[PDB]
């Protein structure tokens, strides 16, 4: 869940 | 150990140089991306497990964004300045049905930040304190987050007193705007859930994700 | 000028030596009368105009009562001790449909007060700070209330550091429980308005008056 | 308005 937030934090 | 206000100030300076409600929601979606970049620049945040980073940001995003546009608006007369370069006047908020909460922001946050001349370092630390919220549910290690919060307010207090020796109660005055920020943040969320329910007011993907459960 | 923690401690010691929800609401009505007596014992409160005294108490009663039973419950295992001498266990609150908010009280307030061993003087000052809420709408002279609040936290800080010199961050730790208290207080009010709407849960006259508009 | 509170504060 929470696709955008995870992606932005990982990069 | 190791939470220099200099790094916190840098995080702050690194991220920031018709329906008013729609314009505000668009500015919020835009700033949510910038908020992640800001958090990553706050010492030790990126070293916490990914799931706790998510938890902290989902728990504090609204208060974090409200603190930022409020401080940015200290120069503004009777309104706020959005990150989109747009201004929302108090009369405009009133004419859109959101006058009560808008006035609380101007009265309890903007005006008070202006009255005490809150500076960017102080704002940065207050936001870092909000970010490191140990009460956030689901935290894998709340003690760790609690420790980071304590390092922030310890550094904030040293900054105050060293920068404003003539104002012994400044540190306390700063922390005492947090309950108002919490109350205002909660009311704003209520409005947002309502706008989403009603269907009017376009809500972008990141803002929408933040409104998703839990 | 003139806000001795000794007077604040005295105010504290002077007022305190099946549906769990019903029992809690009955304890709250009972304590509302005692709250007025407590406020009257807080330096300068009675010297404020009558209308502002009313405003301050109507604005802070729920947080003031929550702070008090929470601190009284520090000795309790998994529950709270009501002023009526009755105990409400976490399991009982859960079985009545109010488990979520009940757990927030135990987790964010009771447990934290217990962890830091918050003492009666500290609790008293934190409540006096809540009482003197300058953001309360309708205040005839908010600056005056703001000044009283500053005198309280100035005295609280001196008490800390003098009593707990080994804990430089204690003063900040105390003030940082206020946002949780604010959030919990707001959620409790929501529940109360709901119980009143539903019709179940007998609500006594003073508690009912507090739920009256504004 | 607020009968009880006013009465208790006055006494
Ligand atoms: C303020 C406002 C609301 C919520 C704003 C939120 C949730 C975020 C704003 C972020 C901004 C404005 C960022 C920026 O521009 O930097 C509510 C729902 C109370 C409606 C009235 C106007
Ligand atoms: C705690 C509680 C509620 C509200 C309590 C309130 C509003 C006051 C309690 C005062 C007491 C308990 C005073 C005392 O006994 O000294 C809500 C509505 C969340 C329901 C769950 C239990």
């Amino acid at each position: 869940k929470h696709k955008i937030l995870h992606r932005l934090l990982q990069d | 150990e190791d939470m220099p206000v200099e790094r916190i100030l840098e995080a702050e300076l690194a991220v920031e140089p018709n329906d008013p409600v729609t314009n505000i929601c668009q500015a919020a979606d835009k700033q949510l991306f910038t908020l992640v970049e800001w958090a990553k620049r706050i010492p030790h945040f990126s070293e916490l497990p990914l799931d706790d980073q998510v938890i902290l940001l989902r728990a504090g995003w609204n208060e974090l964004l409200i603190a930022s546009f409020s401080h940015r608006s200290i120069a503004v007369k009777d309104g706020i300045l959005l990150a989109t370069g747009l201004h929302v006047h108090r009369n405009s908020a009133h004419s859109a049905g959101v006058g009560a909460i808008f006035d609380r922001v101007l009265t309890e946050l903007v005006s008070k930040m202006r009255d005490m001349q809150m500076d960017k370092t102080e704002l940065g630390c207050l936001r870092a304190i909000v970010l490191f919220n140990p009460d956030s549910k689901g935290l894998s290690n709340p003690a760790e987050v609690e420790a980071l919060r304590e390092k922030v307010y310890a550094s904030l207090e040293a900054y105050c007193k060293h920068k404003y020796p003539e104002q012994p109660g400044r540190f306390a005055k700063l922390l005492l705007r947090l309950p108002a920020l919490r109350s205002i943040g909660l009311k704003c969320l209520e409005h947002l859930f309502f706008f989403k329910l009603i269907g009017d007011t376009p809500i972008d993907t990141f803002l929408m994700e933040m409104l998703e459960a839990p």
